[PDB]
């Protein structure tokens, strides 16, 4: 529109190519007009804010990607609470979990005998299905 | 991220900076033009003619290396803004429902914290039972729960006083 | 017991849960908004000085 | 401590500028 | 020359139906607590089948002003308004175009609205926060046919500005 | 912009290797700065057994 109306940018193609050097950080054809050079600063770090935000994101979720491992112990169990577990509903394990002295595995049962629902299965297919 | 006043800075150097450009260019006897010097500035901000005076070029070399880092850090910064999100607290201290008036705060209609803020010597409790006594409008709550709800349904704009053990016992509920 | 390990909640125990949102358009609405005031300003600017050089046009003839 | 050197590379090179300048002034007076 | 007038003039003529058809409905969807199609002035369920007006406003103050922009769709109802006006000043300017300025002050306007429109879109997906609706994609269709048409409307005017160079030398 | 054969395979020398080495300050300073938004310091006797 602009530059047609006060060139080099005359045509559909240069407008559009001056658009897409601008959209990028490298560029072709420098305009010379007060408007067009100030359409282009607007348009231009606006664009290098977007792709900065882009760069940044990126690296963020590579950051994610490369965090901590998953569950090794029953600490790692005791350090999270988003991933469920539970044993069978009755038998020795129950008892061994009951009768435990230590505190993390005294939490674990806690946890386990307050869950909602219960974690607890009848069979060892009822617990392959959860 | 980075800046939140030194952004004007950078403007303001910019300024300075194409005045130097123009200082440089513009008094030899092509580059020329206070404009043209101003653009090359901004082309020499963001990434994308050179001036061949041997002179003003060092600044806008030494300008190039200087918005360099200034978006090296800038992607630095925002990387590390959008890597960690660690939400904080605006309110730590009690000292801090006295330093601000947005957010308001306020106690049981009835009982002995009423009577405790009432009967107070210290100027800051003062301040705040006179706070909480001229209140617009009403803060005090009708029971216990009903006031849960008046923070759960504040949005971070209201808070409730009370004792220590059953604050800790609905933290952990 | 009765207040930590009788409660319902695990906290200062997780921490981050890897904050899986992309980006929100809130961190690009106000960008979008400068943009526009940016290109509207243009615009108007690029109006009043072509207005301008045709009335000194007109004038000088 | 980035403002600092900036300032300085920007004072360094108007002051090698400025004596640039006058030298080529005064060789220019002196020549033609 | 006629045959681009004409179809600058059918660009426009479609611009604006698919802008109304913008303003009328399904411009959103979003499962509500089945999903549910929107389309900026009230809402319709997947009971089954009922009806109201969902865009209701309230429950720093910059939230307050995007909250107020982003109420009743102010910015897309002032674009198609003008959209409106610039096709009434096009279709005064085709027939009998005595004065020949009125053109590019129409397609300044048109250009205008056009990106008045596109920060109307960008407030209305700004105040979003699942599904997009067809009158969104229609809108957005809208705005491309509105720039063709600014381009080749701007194009007509450079070539009668060239044929009057060349006949006024 | 150089015409000859020599001078461009010098600069695309240079100038990529240069490229990594800024990219490498920015990557770095990066780390270095999600360093400095990482844990707070010892707040309970919790923390004192996490140490
Ligand atoms: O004496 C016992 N010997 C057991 C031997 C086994 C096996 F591993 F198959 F040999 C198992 N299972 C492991 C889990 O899947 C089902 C079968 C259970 C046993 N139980 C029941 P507990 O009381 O739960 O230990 C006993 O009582
Ligand atoms: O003797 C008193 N003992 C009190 C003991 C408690 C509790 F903590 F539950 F043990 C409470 N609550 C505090 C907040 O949760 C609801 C009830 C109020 C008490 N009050 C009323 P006050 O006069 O307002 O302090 C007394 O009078």
């Amino acid at each position: 529109l602009v530059s047609r109306f006060s060139s080099n940018e005359f045509g559909i193609f240069n407008s559009l190519w001056f658009s897409l050097g601008a959209f990028m950080q490298q560029g072709d054809i420098s305009p010379r007009s007060l408007s067009g050079r100030i359409v282009g600063g607007v348009w231009w770090f606006f664009t290098l804010i977007i792709i900065s935000s882009y760069t940044a994101n990126l690296a963020a979720f590579l950051t994610v990607e490369r965090m901590v491992s998953p569950i090794e112990s029953a600490e790692d169990l005791a350090k999270q609470t988003e991933i469920a577990y539970g044993t069978l509903e009755a038998g020795s394990t129950k008892e061994f979990f009951r009768r435990s002295k230590i505190a993390v595995f005294e939490k674990m049962w806690t946890y386990m005998k307050s869950a909602e629902p219960s974690v607890f299965v009848r069979t060892t297919e009822e617990g392959m299905i959860r | 991220p980075l800046a939140y006043e030194i952004w004007m800075c950078i403007v303001f150097a910019y300024i300075g900076v194409s005045v130097v450009l123009f200082l440089v260019s513009r008094f030899s006897p092509n580059e020329f033009g206070i404009f043209n010097s101003l653009w090359f500035s901004l082309g020499a901000f963001m990434r994308q003619i050179s001036p061949r005076s041997l002179s003003g070029r060092i600044v806008g070399g030494v300008w190039w290396f200087f918005t360099l880092i200034i978006i090296s850090s800038y992607t630095a910064n925002l990387a590390a803004f959008l890597t960690v999100e660690r939400m904080v607290s605006p309110i730590e201290s009690a000292e801090d429902l006295s330093k601000q008036t947005e957010i308001a705060y306020g106690t049981l209609d009835s009982g002995s914290t009423k009577e405790f803020f009432r009967r107070s010597k210290i100027a800051v409790f003062d301040k705040m039972w006179t706070y909480m006594r001229s209140a617009e409008p009403s803060v005090f709550v009708r029971t216990t729960a009903e006031g849960v709800a008046r923070v759960r349904k504040s949005k971070g704009k209201y808070a409730y006083l009370l004792e220590s053990t059953m604050n800790e016992y609905i933290e952990q509920r | 017991k009765w207040w930590y390990d009788k409660g319902e909640c695990g906290a200062k125990d997780s921490g981050s849960k890897e904050k899986t949102s992309a980006l929100s358009l809130s961190n690009v609405a106000g960008v979008f908004y400068i943009l526009v005031g940016g290109l509207g300003l243009a615009m108007l600017v690029a109006l009043i000085e072509f207005c301008y050089k045709s009335r000194a046009e007109a004038k000088r003839m | 401590g980035v403002f600092y050197i900036l300032i300085g590379g920007l004072g360094l090179a108007m002051l090698v500028a400025l004596i640039e300048f006058c030298y080529k002034s005064r060789s220019e007076s002196k020549r033609m | 020359r006629g045959v681009q007038m004409l179809l600058t003039t059918v660009g426009a003529f479609a611009a604006f139906s698919l802008m109304t058809i913008a303003v009328g409905t399904d411009y959103w969807l979003y499962s509500r607590g089945v999903m549910t199609h929107s389309g900026l002035w009230r809402t319709c369920c997947l009971f089954k089948g009922l009806c109201k007006q969902i865009d209701h406003f309230p429950e720093d103050t910059a939230e307050y002003f995007l909250r107020a922009v982003r109420a009743s769709s102010i910015f897309p109802i002032l674009s198609v308004i003008l959209l409106f006006m610039g096709g009434l000043c096009i279709a005064a300017s085709e027939f009998y175009k005595t004065r020949h300025n009125i053109i590019l002050s129409a397609g300044i306007f048109f250009v205008s609205a056009g990106l008045s429109n596109i920060i109307g879109i960008i407030v209305y997906i700004s105040a979003n926060a699942y599904s997009y609706g067809w009158s969104f994609y229609f809108g957005a269709l809208s705005f491309i046919i509105a720039e063709m048409v600014g381009v080749l409307a701007v194009h007509m005017f450079i070539d009668r500005h060239k044929q009057l160079r060349a006949t006024a030398r």
